[PDB]
């Protein structure tokens, strides 16, 4: 009368804490390094083009150019002004592109799931996963032909420590408490009911692994078991089973409007650039001292 | 003999196809993808189900949108970028004239001042006279508006682009008019839709009945071609089993999306009063529990198949690096020319 | 000098991030604020829980 | 006289903007640490320069 299978449940993804160097999120790690290499090239070329501008003086000019502050260093050669003007256009686009992409992040926030499929948590091998101590799903895992669940049973058996709980109620409790550290495996039917019930902190992910079903049982011989089997098949066609499952699962539930509000920026997410500042200040004192120390001798 | 699945005529009870051959008894048993119905259960005895099916959605696969190598000049149109260059020349020439008149602003220096203003990189020398100051002030006012308009428009471009959702569930289909959806002309799919007592699938069929062109397609394979021709403008509803196989075999421009809607199962049939029901029904359960079907289904679908972070990418900026290299190329040539001269 | 330059460069890198973060956050603040609809019709009541 | 069932909500009060409702994007503890850093930067610069 209804079909089911074994599925994966995890704790809701929620929102992360930005630690340090979280302000480099808008751009890829590939682009940042390209800017570093490029600015060396422009500085070196400026020197070779010229032959005042040395190695030290040229490097400073292209640093002051990227930060977009006006100094008193200006290439007087025609060749150098082709270099300078081209490097300026690069600066203008990079800064403007940064500002735009950062605005998009703080307008709409997307919380994306870490795992997608059963083959995903086969490779990740980070978050713990198991079943009941002894049950139907536990017996399925033990005897498997295909390699993917055979590798999974290897993990399940030789687990440190054993990832097995007594009750299914204990399994749900372990998922919420662990906070993205334990993933429980059970029937898809119960999983969908637990998600709709209070206070909503877990959800279904991926497809089902096996395919089983429930039915109406009747004693051996079954003199009265014939007609009721046919009637259910007709009520399946009419769509009464789907109507009834929609009433208890979905209709009667805790969590059903999404209203987003932009919050003020806290110090924790900008903290990264503060450490860089004071760190650079302390370094400047060190170099100035030894420059005087060996000049004295 | 017939080539049909199994259907009885309303007048004469002449069963055609697979079940028709079983009724009088030309064959012992049958193994074919055949659904179970109340109508079918009376005349022929069905066994326990082996493979479960459902109605799912098939759309054209979103092609890998490779960003344009110059997809960073999209915010401003081409005719604007043209007029910025023209104005830049006209500004320098006028500045040059009014500066020196019977001055540091030569023909070379006045040209250098104008670029420094637009790029926003300060200045070396400021205009001294009144005539030079007034033309400098307007060029400053021009710059501040063009730059800020470019930043705001690009901000709007990326904001809209990331807050878009593909047609995931049947609810998304229910609230869309631009992307059409239709089934076969006749079958078990459309028959279910008529006596559908659901939430918003009654509204789904309400729209299906009245369409501008004929949404219902006669052929299933020709219906798959209509989705290809539309290119993300039509969706075709069918069985899940057939949908998954169509993605694998044949050129890849399709995919399955969302969960299953309807519940229906295939089975193995032999006419009632057969003694073959006993060992076969239990054998089906013996295959499923141990995992014979699941390995076999993996082979013919996938093994015998011919298919298969959201920051700012490098490709979006890639273009502006080509401008940087080309500039340094000319720079070396200028050094080459004026060395041979002197 | 070298000692004076290195402290200047970090103060430049500090400035560029603080300013751009302020502009983008204010852009997000006004974007959200204007795309809000009051409870107008009975349909709006039908799809609200708060 | 014709009648009908309608909706009654609390009237949205005239949201007079704060006289300092332009310092909302950044929190108060950030604005504090920008001032502290500004002093520390100047003093260090002054020392190593001369
Ligand atoms: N080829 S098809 O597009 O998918 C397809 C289209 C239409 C009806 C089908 C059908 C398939 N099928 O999966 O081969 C099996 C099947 N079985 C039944 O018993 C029945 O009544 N109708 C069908």
């Amino acid at each position: 009368f209804m079909s089911l299978g074994i599925s994966i449940m995890i704790k809701k993804p929620q929102k992360s804490k930005p630690g340090v160097f979280s302000f480099l999120d808008p751009l890829a790690y590939e682009i940042w390094m390209c800017i570093v290499f490029a600015y060396i090239g422009v500085s070196v070329v400026l020197f070779l083009v010229s032959r005042e501008f040395g190695i030290f003086n040229s490097l400073w000019f292209s640093l002051g150019a990227f930060m977009r502050q006006g100094c008193d260093i200006s290439p007087r050669s025609l060749s150098g002004r082709i270099v300078g003007g081209v490097w300026w256009f690069f600066t203008l686009i990079i800064i403007s592109s940064y500002t735009a992409n950062l605005a998009a992040f703080l307008t709409v926030e997307r919380m994306v799931s870490p795992i997608e499929s059963a083959e995903d948590l086969s490779k990740q091998t980070e978050i713990a996963y198991g079943t009941l101590d002894s049950g139907s799903t536990k017996e399925f895992f033990r005897r498997s032909k295909i390699a993917v669940f055979d590798k999974m049973w290897t993990y399940m058996r030789s687990a440190e420590p054993s990832v097995f709980v007594r009750t299914t109620a204990e399994g749900v409790a372990r998922v919420r408490k662990s906070k993205g550290k334990y993933a429980y495996l059970l029937e898809s039917t119960m999983n969908e009911y637990i998600e709709q019930r209070k206070p909503c902190d877990t959800m279904k992910v991926g497809g089902n692994l096996d395919s089983k079903g429930y039915g109406i049982a009747t004693p051996k011989g079954s003199s009265l078991g014939t007609p009721v089997n046919l009637a259910v098949l007709k009520l399946s066609e009419q769509g009464v089973l789907d109507k009834l499952k929609n009433k208890w699962w979905y209709d009667k539930g805790e969590c059903g409007g999404s209203k987003e509000k932009t919050s003020a920026l806290s110090l924790s997410n900008v903290a990264g650039v503060f450490y860089i500042l004071v760190g650079g200040l302390g370094l400047a004192m060190l170099v100035a001292l030894i420059e005087f120390c060996y000049k004295s001798r | 003999s017939d080539g049909k699945y199994g259907a009885r005529d309303p007048d004469t009870k002449a069963w055609n196809g697979m079940v028709g051959e079983l009724v009088y008894g030309r064959a012992d048993v049958a193994v074919a993808p055949l659904t179970i119905t109340l109508v079918r259960e009376e005349v022929i005895d069905f066994s326990k189900p082996f493979m479960s099916l459902g109605i799912s959605i098939m759309i054209k696969k979103p092609q890998k949108s490779k960003p344009g190598v110059f997809s960073f000049l999209d915010p401003l149109a081409y005719e604007i970028w043209m007029c910025i260059v023209f104005a830049y020349i006209g500004v320098s020439v006028v500045l040059f004239l009014v500066s020196r008149f019977s001055n540091e602003f030569g023909i070379f220096n006045s040209l250098w001042f104008s670029l420094g203003a637009f790029m926003q990189q300060g200045c070396d020398i400021s205009p001294r006279s009144l005539s030079g100051r007034i033309v400098g002030g307007v060029w400053w006012f021009f710059t501040l508006i063009i730059i800020s308009s470019y930043t705001a428009n690009l901000a709007a471009f990326l904001t809209v682009e990331r807050m878009v959702s593909p047609i995931e569930s049947a609810e998304d289909l229910a609230k869309q008019t631009e992307i059409a959806y239709g089934t076969l002309e006749a079958g078990s799919t459309k028959e279910f839709f008529r006596r559908s007592k659901i939430a918003v699938f009654e509204k789904m069929w309400t729209y299906m009945k009245s369409a501008e062109p004929s949404v219902f397609v006669r052929t299933t394979e020709e219906g798959m071609i209509r989705v290809r021709k539309s290119k993300g403008k039509y969706a075709y509803l069918l069985e899940s089993t057939m949908n998954e196989y169509i993605e694998q075999r044949k050129p890849c421009d399709t995919m399955k999306v969302g969960g299953n809607l309807d519940s229906k199962g295939y089975g193995i049939a032999t006419p009632k009063g057969s003694a073959l029901r006993g060992p076969v029904n239990l054998a089906v359960l013996k295959l499923s529990e141990q995992g014979v079907l699941d390995k076999l289904k993996s082979k013919w679908w996938y093994d015998k198949g011919e298919c298969g972070t959201s920051a700012l990418s490098l490709s979006n900026v890639a273009g502006v690096f080509y401008i940087l290299i080309g500039g340094l190329g000319l720079a070396m040539l200028v050094a080459l020319i004026e060395f041979c001269y002197k």
